[PDB]
């Protein structure tokens, strides 16, 4: 989820879109 | 830009720079 | 609990502080 | 809706709880 | 609501956002 | 303290509220 | 250092950020 | 009091400092 | 990306998510 | 500049992005 | 005043409010 | 540099006003 994607591991601002509505 | 660790309140405040008036979700249990 | 009146990001703090681990939807208006 | 009511007014932690998943 | 890890600036972030116009200590040292 | 019950332990936004004045 | 226009939580971050170990009360008017 | 000055005007870190415990 | 209405510390913390490991420069007029 | 157009109007990320070393 | 752990978007937001209007860099390379 | 001085170890405000322009 965005939590292993983005603050486990490491995520860009294009992948943090991903949890745009 | 960039690869960061983004977590916690830090996460959401990425969230809501990245999306802003689209709004978004956090949802940490998947 | 006190009234709050959050703007911007801060809002966004808030909605993280109180769902935690449930998380949240943000939905702005447009 | 909520993002707007609480920065023109006020709104209360239980309000914004209901935004929780 | 929840209960989480709440710390630093964090945790008096959450101070404010509870106790608002009350105010409120933050005393590390106890 | 505060960081005991909070940082290190974890605490609820009620018991956040024990540090009010 | 400057000085500040601190507002709403921005106040208490930097009563953290100042105060340090030392912890701080946030009394706010009424 | 310095909550309401640091927001309607400014204030120093030097008058926050007074704050601290 | 959405844009972005940005004030005070809030344009740091974007600053910061947008340069991450490369950093970058606040510089405000006057 | 940047620290005043994103606050008086708006700015994009990719304005912002001219601003890293 | 005091010496802390202050890191990542908490460490720029420090730099602000000691800087402010001169403005900072954040160069975390060197 | 900064992260080394203040993150890593720790720093005085005074230290980190050196990376004010
Ligand atoms: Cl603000
Ligand atoms: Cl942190
Ligand atoms: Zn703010
Ligand atoms: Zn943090």
């Amino acid at each position: 989820g965005i939590v292993e994607q983005c603050c486990t591991s490491i995520c860009s601002l294009y992948q943090l879109e991903n949890y745009c509505n | 830009f960039v690869n960061q660790h983004l977590c916690g309140s830090h996460l959401v405040e990425a969230l809501y720079l990245v999306c802003g008036e689209r709004g978004f979700f956090y949802t940490p249990k998947t």
